[PDB]
């Protein structure tokens, strides 16, 4: 955590919440998952129905391009990886409830946090 | 409120009760449930079909 | 591209379009803004002899599905002289329930809609009366906290008048807590209205100020008391101690007392 990894999608949510391209439900991420112009799309796979998680195991893994996979579960903490917070830090008083899984297009950050994690950690 | 993404698997997104066909943007969701009279969601291609 | 169409259908259309009762304006009137020259298209139906009706459906169609900078320029060619024209021309120069709606369905989104209609409007003739209708337009829609401190900050890099003091006052009625820069705009924005010596701050001081600063800057100093630096409250009490009212002041006084950190 005192490294300079897992940081990127802390930041990039806030580049790339610029662009408002957050496509970010249970029908409507596939808005953004019908092209692969998005390019770090965070997944989460566990709390009832089993249907998204078979989702996302084809529109992540389709034989074509966008292939990345970033599993990480706990989306009630992807919030707090979200931009909810208008922090400041000592001001914040706001809306601390939850801003839960992302599809991230127009990422807004370019290649000093990104190639950490992806890059550097995903892809070979 | 659904749950009526039962796909098919490794991995595309092919759907029963078929989609629709139209430029004018995505088309890639449905075309279900309908008696006596149909409604072809967004604006495609109308599709004055029997149900 | 810069190429059209044959008919001029569209007076035909338009000509049905200044007795249309309710419902769904007409199916070649919902593909005018899908074109690129949607402007030329819709100045053909003669839009400044609409009714409301035909302004309802219309804004909702062309509001909702025109970019923000297509939406831009929809409003401030059409929504803002369509605007100042219900204010004009009605004798009460009030307006009217049926221009009060889809004006703030169009709100939503306040990006275009600060593009198209705020920012020129508070910058160019600016009244009383645009700032009661109009600021009772700003605080009954959603707004987002980037698009308030922005258009809060723009309108503290303007010269005192009570119309945009209404809406400083609207803005600083969200209690948001705001970004640091936002609040030392808003500080240094109510520092120079005290009277300061060297020369001229340079006329806004010296003259009389109503109640509405009284009223704004009472807000302010209502919700930003614990959130603003301690020589930021010695220095608004300093403005206090020579530009307070005579009911508001000791109160403003009294609650910049009692912030903290």
């Amino acid at each position: 955590a005192e490294v300079t990894i897992e940081d990127a999608l802390k930041v990039v949510l806030r580049t790339a919440l610029v662009h408002d391209g957050l496509a970010r439900g249970l029908r409507e991420s596939t808005k953004a998952l019908t092209r692969g112009e998005a390019l770090l799309v965070v997944l989460v796979s566990s709390v009832t129905e089993a249907n998204i998680i078979k989702l996302v195991e084809g529109l992540a893994n389709d034989p074509e391009n966008k292939v990345p996979l970033i599993k990480v579960a706990d989306a009630k903490q992807l919030g707090e990886w979200a931009g909810l917070g208008k922090i400041d830090r000592e001001g914040n008083a706001r809306k601390v409830v939850g801003a839960s899984v992302v599809v991230v297009k127009n990422w807004g950050a370019e290649t000093d946090e990104l190639s950490m994690i992806m890059e550097h950690f995903s892809q070979q | 409120v659904l749950s009526y993404y039962k796909v098919d698997a490794e991995g595309k997104v092919t759907k029963l009760r078929r989609e629709c066909s139209n430029p004018t943007c995505g088309a890639g969701v449905f075309l279900a449930n309908h008696k006596d009279r149909l409604y072809c969601g967004k604006c495609h291609s109308v599709y004055k079909v029997n149900a | 591209a810069l190429p059209e169409k044959v008919i001029k259908a569209y007076t035909t259309v338009g000509s049905i379009l200044k007795t249309w009762t309710h419902g769904k304006l007409p199916k070649l009137f919902k593909v005018i803004p899908s074109l690129r020259n949607w402007q030329d298209v819709i100045y053909v139906t003669n839009p400044e002899e609409w009714s409301p009706h035909v302004v309802y459906e219309a804004t909702k169609l062309f509001v909702s599905n025109l970019t923000a900078k297509e939406s831009q320029k929809f409003i401030n060619l059409i929504l803002l002289e369509r605007f100042r024209d219900n204010i004009e021309t009605s004798e009460d120069h009030s307006l009217n329930y049926h221009i009060y709606r889809a004006v703030k369905k169009s709100l939503y989104k306040p990006s275009a809609f600060f593009k198209g209609f705020l920012f020129p409007l508070v910058e160019t003739g600016c009244n009383v009366r645009e700032a009661t209708i109009a600021g009772s337009v700003l605080a009954k829609v959603s707004v987002p906290a980037l698009h308030s401190s922005a258009a809060l900050s723009y309108l503290l890099r303007l010269p005192f008048s009570p119309p945009t003091t209404v809406f400083i006052k609207i803005l600083l009625d969200k209690k948001y807590a705001l970004p640091y820069q936002t609040v030392d705009d808003c500080v240094y924005y109510f520092m120079r209205f005290r009277i300061l010596d060297d020369g001229s701050n340079g006329e806004d001081a010296t003259r009389v100020l109503p109640v509405i600063w009284h009223k704004a800057f009472l807000t302010f100093a209502q919700r930003y008391k614990n959130d603003i630096t301690q020589d930021q409250r010695d220095f608004l009490l300093e403005t206090v101690r020579q530009r307070g009212h005579k009911d508001i002041g000791p109160e403003i006084r009294r609650e910049l007392l009692a912030g903290a950190s």
